[PDB]
């Protein structure tokens, strides 16, 4: 359909974090998500979604 | 084969001791005992030098 | 000492195999 | 002499693969 609610779960793909064992403690863990349609989405026709 | 740069490589494990032989003898014995269910292999790095 | 955490394939624990191998790069 | 100087060093000691230096294959 055109309007589609979604529920995804992105992984971590940074080289210095995606295997760290992380001994006990208290950590802050913040990441920025890009809400731009031309980047996150992908069109088969190759046209412009913006 | 560069004596000047060797200490900087040995610290970062680009060329030097292998992971099985620079960890503490306790850690390496611990790691192989529990490798069936909890793996500590991909974390520590082992150097290869031509 | 630390062998008590290893599965027993019989009476000898499955501990061993030194392949704490961690190296890969495009190479 | 020793030819371990020609083998890649996986760590500090040379690789030095096992005695697979054979050849035996035919239709059988």
């Amino acid at each position: 359909g055109r309007y589609v609610p979604f529920h995804i779960q992105v992984p971590q793909k940074f080289f210095a974090i995606k295997n760290l064992l992380l001994l006990p403690g208290s950590y802050t863990y913040e990441w920025n998500f890009r809400k731009d349609v031309n980047m996150i989405l992908q069109s088969s026709l190759g046209n412009d979604l913006r | 084969a560069t004596p000047s740069m060797m200490p900087q490589w040995a610290y970062m494990h680009i060329a030097g001791q292998d992971a099985s032989e620079y960890l503490s003898p306790g850690l390496v014995q611990f790691a192989r005992a529990t490798d069936t269910y909890f793996s500590l292999g991909n974390k520590f790095r082992n150097p290869t030098v031509a | 000492n630390f062998a008590s955490l290893a599965p027993r394939h019989g009476t000898r624990p499955f501990m061993g195999t030194w392949n704490e191998i961690g190296t890969s790069q495009l190479n």
